């Protein structure tokens, strides 16, 4: 029968009540390293045709992601285009947006990331609205991935934000058609786990339920976007192992501008086609005059690290006799790392490699596995 | 008042008709609309045909919006006579029996949302009188019901539901559930040996 | 279906509409297909993805939705009627299209028809509103009310079908057919008027259930399971990945178009030993003012080559006037198109189309003569 | 899986088992050995029906009495669901034992 | 403007340098290239007060940092040998003395186990170690906005041919350097005019390639062409002549590839259809239909 | 001019229609 004011004061300052912290950090670090133990050389389709389906409906007007959903999805898609064409140069990409119940194609499937960047910049200014259509987007992705050759893997990335979708027709027929066309769909949901997206990811990825990814915050969204630049591991049942006829053009040098064969504009430089001697603007592109894939050796060179990955470096035992006092490829001295008073050399920062048995620091552990992709100890080994 | 017009923008509205055939058509329409991701809402009686037998597993559940405690019509003569008989013959109080019957109907409404420990779904109870009836829930629902949720308003209930649906949209850790939530044969053998 | 390559090639009207819509491709088209005699089928053969994109830009339609629920007023009140709103009204409600066909070209114009329809009881019934006799309705539109109820009765004909026993709620009440228990009270029953007749609030429930069923069955077009449904997928074994693993052989062949002994090895190493011990005179690095001339000449010549190459590396400016530059550009464009078609037919490898290869070779010779 | 409770082999038709299910079989087997009435409340979501059917079929087959099992449900739809779970259980038992034993299981409803 | 890190990757292979000495008229060219490198490092440290120097030697049996010394070696040590005169600048003197002391230690190690001959050149491993050191110094950021530059001193001597096993590590180093905006400059002192992998390294990572044949006058080349500071890279043109074609070699024949066929799985480059319709590096059975399409002769009327 | 371009395409369509005729 009383009131809120007549109750006793909250005393919030009294509620605040006040070394083994390194161990508490290193157990989480080891759990993070535990999830990276399953490193295997799965065969991955290097040549990809990724259709990026972006939601541009009324669900993007929600400001639960700063500043609104649509603006940062466009920015993260720009960063994803840059990273995808950096790590998968040969792969082509097309961008499709969903708006007002109609799937809209904004850039054709092309190997030039600049066109997709310009298209995303053009979409960034308009306000998203409408009611999304997963079936229209999937049908247009099916139409765009139809002329993709059999060696090139057909993939669809959907940044889906709404929780419900409206389809002009049956969506299970579209799912069956996508399965029959060997199209793998990975959906990055925004709000919650939609059942149709989970079923689509499960059916299109041969019973794999791990291709439906839902973010948690900003950092999880960035990690999920950076997870999609890696080529997907193909199935054993796929038997489309075909030789790809392609040429390596020589970079022509000329001070006189000449007409390119791809855009019919005056270009100083270029690359003369090794088969039909028609110059192109940028690489890697198909030849506009003889329909041959024209790439460089560096474009192939970017993708062996997916074909064979580095085995993850093993944390050294604390009681094990350390070989060196400093790093191998880095020569940073390993400190005492006394986590507590009697910790002594607990969780020593050396990272032994499984082949050369060479010790590396944390910076070398996160550099040799990420930016480099080769162990300097394994190459210094005189086999 | 135009609430349902706003509902039609997101989910299809399907209502339990008194006709059993039209109710079955509405229910299979609800399941079809939940399957393809159109999204659907089913309005049913907590003591009706849909409340008994029909299960809402995985996509067919995800939310049990309970509008109020399903009490019976109190001043019906049959119910009053039964209450008097229960009081005189088994010393069961009339309010206690009414609360028990309404709470067991509410519980059987809440039990239809789950099938398997991989399944998830919220159970929201929209009445002021559920708050005292936490002990009359089944034991497992009582364990699932935190004490801070006993007097929620709409807004933080919505925020908690959004956080929950974001939380278990994430893939669970198999190491977190290998032998504590689901057992293999080896886990069963280990527990059998630990019991003796 | 209609999205196959030959269907897009034979689609003359869609190609003409794409030509009308686009502007930059007309310079290629009117100079190659018409002015150069290239067959249009060959021209659209290489632009099949463009034709598919233009087909899918207009062939797709929005999903069905409660369009009449979205239609709300805003004394004067106004409502915006989109064309797709009219189409969705016709598709979701065939009664409105039926009343539209026999009235708009016959008696009164279309805006008058929609003004009559929004003031009618048929609109309130189709919107799920409870119908009251005090409302005036519209006398022209309300003649279809009985025929609208006939359409509602006909809609139950193809919607009613036997269901699975898992969700057979009809058979649940028929499990005991001779049950004669206490009659449920008025709370468990639909509402009634003072006379005991139905108050019509169940009619709007049946109407919205019918609308939901119509939306769902609209998806069902050309555009043992109980065991699978009742199985607990969590208790089954986890999904095992079947991803192919690869093992790579690194024993590649060597690139194709005076070994030293250990004694002189050790002699040279000891020579470096004594030469590092006795004196490392760093002043010896200075050239003798003659080899430095040659080194500077080599470096400056390399710089001259690179800088003349990299002096000049949106298209660049041209010394040509715009007329001659554009003529050279369109001649280059039609030459590149002819070359692409010739190479496609040349590397196709079919003996049946060698006459096309001969014609394209003659066209390439004519392109050389034109150049 | 296949496991043993006291002396009763149980053929659970799933490779994995919930702990609440195993406690449920333990309590039902204790009740049937004692021979009284019992009220058991598993949480919903867990496989109550499959646990009941698995233990009761195992008790009927392995123990020599072959006591009949009266599975009284509340609706015909739940009767059909129990029949589907029983069909899956007997398919698993036929697969594991290599033969289909002499067994009869039927659902009873009205003429309609 | 901004200081830079000069990480020098010198490949002191005793067999390669012995063959270079035998090909040339002079002997002991390691001393000449080492003193030219020391003067060049002194010039780089004279360019700015805050710039740093890294030197990694790629010898026969691994790699070894030459400057700075190992932290265990610093803690154990100091027998100051008198290879360099003590009257020079102390900032230069410490670097020069440490470099020549580690050269003597590494050459004593080479003499100690010269009986063991290894065919595995460790230039790419030293390049990777230099890139990791560049990453360490850049991420440490004790000096803010510190640029970086790799200098690779290698010798071909006409004895060691192009090594196919180095291709993937050199390309990985290229992409790491391009990601980190670290130019890789390569100086080749040998009879073989072209080194295709190192030329691609210089071209892709905005470096300078410079092939020389005489170790005399090398400090002029280093102070003229190799002294392009990372701050002044865009305003200074590079004298790297001999533009590389950015091609590769066939897997089973070894020749430089024309229009060719690559495996869709392991991306191995084949100049011809492999025998047995199977991938050589990958062991993937190619379909006979698609390779019959590739083997199809072009069409012409009679 | 866009109008004479549309006239040329209409004449080409008429020629095609005569070709089927
Ligand atoms: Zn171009
Ligand atoms: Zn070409
Ligand atoms: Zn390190
Ligand atoms: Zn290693
Ligand atoms: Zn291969």
């Amino acid at each position: 029968g009383g009131y809120a004011w007549e109750d006793e004061i909250k005393r919030s300052w009294d509620l605040v009540k006040v070394m083994a912290s390194l161990v508490a950090s290193i157990v989480e670090a080891r759990k993070k390293r535990t999830a990276k133990k399953n490193i295997t050389p799965y065969q991955r389709g290097i040549i990809r045709s990724l259709i990026l389906t972006l939601d541009c409906s009324e669900a993007m007007l929600e400001k639960d992601l700063r500043p609104n959903r649509h603006a940062m999805i466009i920015q993260y898609a720009i960063d994803f285009v840059h990273e995808f064409f950096d790590q998968n140069p040969i792969s082509q990409m097309g961008i499709i947006i969903m708006r007002n119940g109609l799937a809209q194609l904004v850039s054709q499937v092309s190997g030039n990331p600049q066109d997709h960047i310009d298209a995303l910049k053009s979409i960034r200014k308009q306000e998203p609205k409408g009611n999304p259509s997963l079936q229209n987007a999937l049908e247009m992705a099916r139409g765009l991935l139809l002329p993709v050759p059999a060696h090139c893997t057909r993939e669809v990335l959907i940044v889906f934000g709404s929780l419900s979708t409206t389809d002009p027709g049956d969506i299970h027929q579209t799912i069956d058609s996508l399965v029959s066309e060997k199209i793998r769909v990975k959906v990055l949901g925004l709000s919650a786990q939609v059942a149709i997206c989970k079923e689509l990811c499960k059916a299109t990825n041969y019973g794999d339920e791990s291709f439906y990814k839902i973010l948690l915050d900003e950092t999880h969204l960035k990690e999920l976007f950076n997870e999609a630049v890696t080529p997907l591991p193909v199935n054993k049942i796929n038997k489309g192992f075909t030789l790809v006829k392609m040429g390596f053009p020589t970079r022509i040098f000329e001070d006189t501008p000449t007409f390119c064969s791809c855009h019919s504009k005056l270009v100083y430089g270029g690359y003369f086609c090794p088969n039909c001697h028609s110059k192109v603007c940028s690489l890697p592109t198909v030849c506009p005059c003889c329909d041959l894939m024209l790439i460089l050796s560096t474009h192939l060179a970017r993708s062996y690290h997916h074909l064979m990955p580095l085995k993850t470096f093993a944390e050294v035992p604390t009681t094990e006799k350390f070989r060196s006092e400093d790093c191998f490829s880095c020569q940073s001295r390993f400190p005492i790392l006394k986590n507590h008073k009697n910790g002594k050399l607990l969780t020593s920062s050396r990272y032994r490699c499984e082949d050369c048995k060479q010790e590396f620091c944390v910076d070398c552990d996160v550099f040799i596995h990420e930016i480099l992709h080769n162990c300097p100890g394994c190459e210094s080994k005189p086999v | 008042m135009g609430i349902l017009d706003e509902v039609w923008k997101h989910k299809l509205i399907l209502v339990e008709t008194p006709d059993a055939q039209e109710t079955s058509l509405a229910l299979e329409t609800y399941r079809k609309a939940c399957s393809n991701g159109r999204g659907a809402i089913l309005l049913s009686v907590a003591r009706g045909k849909v409340s008994e037998g029909i299960d809402f597993d995985h996509q067919y559940g995800r939310t049990v919006l309970m509008i109020g405690i399903p009490f019976q019509y109190t001043e019906s003569r049959i119910l009053k006579a039964r209450l008097e008989f229960m009081r005189e013959n088994y010393r069961i109080r009339e309010n206690d029996f009414l609360s028990f019957d309404a709470m067991r109907h509410a519980a059987q409404c809440l039990g239809r949302v789950l099938r398997g420990k991989d399944d998830y779904g919220v159970m929201v109870l929209a009445d002021r009188r559920f708050s005292r009836k936490r002990s009359q829930l089944p034991k497992w629902i009582a364990q699932g019901l935190s004490d801070a949720d006993l007097n929620l308003s709409t807004d933080m209930a919505i925020s908690n539901t959004k956080q929950f649906l974001r939380t278990m949209a994430q893939p669970t850790d198999p190491k977190d559930q290998e032998g504590v939530s689901v057992w293999s044969y080896e886990d069963l053998i280990k527990h059998q040996n630990s019991r003796k | 279906d209609s999205l196959s390559k030959e269907k897009l090639l034979t689609n003359l009207k869609l190609q003409q509409s794409l030509l009308k819509g686009n502007k930059v491709l007309m310079k290629v088209f009117q100079e190659t297909v018409i002015n150069a005699g290239l067959p249009p089928s060959e021209f659209w053969s290489t632009r099949i993805p463009l034709l598919r994109a233009f087909a899918l830009s207009t062939s797709q339609k929005v999903g069905p939705y409660n369009v009449l629920s979205t239609i709300k007023p805003v004394n004067k009140v106004n409502v915006n009627l989109s064309r797709e709103k009219i189409l969705n009204i016709f598709e979701n409600y065939p009664i409105v299209k039926k009343a539209y066909t026999d009235n708009v070209p016959k008696n009164f114009k279309e805006p008058e028809f929609w003004a009559r329809f929004f003031s009618s009881k048929l609109f309130r019934k189709l919107r799920g509103e409870k119908i009251m006799q005090n409302d005036r309705g519209d006398v022209i539109i309300d003649r279809y009310l009985t025929l609208d109820q006939e359409f509602d009765r006909k809609d139950d004909d193809m919607l009613l079908h036997p269901v699975k026993k898992i969700i057979d709620l009809d058979g649940n009440i028929q499990d005991d057919p001779v049950v004669r228990g206490n009659r449920p009270d008025f709370t468990m029953q639909p509402g009634v008027d003072i006379n005991g007749n139905s108050d019509g609030t169940v009619d709007i429930l049946k109407g919205m259930n019918r609308l939901s069923e119509k939306m769902i069955m609209a998806l069902k077009n050309e555009y043992n399971d109980e065991r699978n449904e009742l199985k607990i997928d969590d208790l089954n074994e986890s999904y095992k990945t079947n991803y192919a693993i690869i093992h790579l052989k690194r024993n590649a062949h060597e690139k194709t178009t005076l070994k030293v002994s250990n004694q002189q090895m050790l002699q040279q190493l000891s020579l470096v030993m004594d030469n590092l011990i006795n004196k490392l005179d760093l002043n010896q690095v200075v050239p003798n003012n003659e080899v430095s001339n040659k080194i500077n000449k080599r470096v400056i010549t390399a710089i001259k080559i690179n800088a003349k190459q990299a002096k000049h590396n949106l298209e660049v400016k041209s010394t040509l006037p715009i007329d001659l530059l554009e003529s050279c550009r369109m001649l280059h464009t039609t030459c590149c198109e002819f070359l692409k078609h010739f190479y496609i037919h040349f590397q196709s490898g079919e003996q049946k189309q060698a006459s096309t290869v001969k014609k394209l070779y003659n066209h390439l010779k004519d392109c050389i003569e034109k150049l | 899986m296949k496991f043993y409770i006291d002396d009763l082999p149980v053929l659970f038709p799933y490779p994995k088992i919930y702990p609440e299910q195993y406690n449920y079989m333990c309590d039902i087997k204790k009740t049937l050995d004692v021979g009284g009435n019992s009220i058991l409340e598993m949480p919903s979501g867990t496989g109550k029906t499959v646990s009941l059917l698995s233990l009761t079929i195992a008790y009927q087959m392995h123990y020599p009495e072959h006591r009949k099992i009266i599975y009284c449900s509340r609706t015909m739809s739940e009767i059909e669901k129990a029949l589907v779970e029983l069909e899956n259980l007997m398919d698993y038992r036929t697969k594991e034992l290599g033969y289909q034993e002499d067994f009869r299981g039927l659902g009873l409803t009205s003429r309609k | 403007e901004s200081p830079s890190l000069l990480t020098v990757i010198i490949e002191i292979a005793p067999k390669l340098w012995t063959t270079f000495d035998e090909e040339g008229n002079e002997k002991g060219s390691i001393i000449k290239v080492l003193e030219a490198l020391i003067v060049f490092l002194n010039a780089h440290l004279a360019f700015n007060s805050a710039n740093k120097v890294a030197v990694i030697a790629a010898y026969s049996q691994g790699i070894k940092y030459l400057y700075p010394e190992s932290t265990s070696a610093l803690k154990a040590s100091r027998s100051d040998l008198k290879i360099i005169n003590s009257d020079m600048y102390r900032r230069f003197r410490n670097v020069d003395e440490t470099l020549v002391e580690e050269i003597y230690k590494l050459f004593e190690l080479e003499k100690k186990q010269i009986e063991q001959n290894s065919q595995r050149s460790t230039l790419a491993g030293a390049m990777s170690a230099g890139l990791t050191y560049v990453n360490r110094i850049s991420k440490e950021s004790v000096t803010t906005s510190l640029k970086s530059r790799l200098l690779v001193l290698t010798c071909g001597s006409g004895s060691s041919k192009d090594e196919i096993f180095q291709y993937i590590p050199i390309m990985n180093c290229i992409f790491s350097a391009t990601k980190m905006k670290c130019p890789i400059d390569v100086v080749k002192i040998g009879g073989s005019k072209e080194s295709t992998f190192l030329q691609q390294t210089t071209d892709a990572t905005n470096g300078v390639y410079l092939h020389v044949e005489s170790t005399e006058g090398l400090i002029q080349y280093l102070a003229t062409a190799m002294f392009i500071d990372p701050s002044l890279r865009p305003i200074i043109v590079k004298p790297n002549h001999g533009s590389v074609d950015f091609r590769t070699s066939c897997y089973l024949t070894g020749r430089v590839v024309a229009v060719g066929f690559i495996c869709s799985v392991c991306l191995c480059v084949l100049s011809i259809i492999p025998p047995g319709n199977k991938c050589p590096a990958c062991d993937s059975q190619f379909d006979e239909h698609v390779i019959a399409k590739l083997k199809r002769k072009p069409v012409v009327p009679r | 001019e866009e109008r004479e371009n549309e006239k040329t395409l209409n004449d080409y369509y008429a020629a095609l229609a005569k070709k089927q005729a």
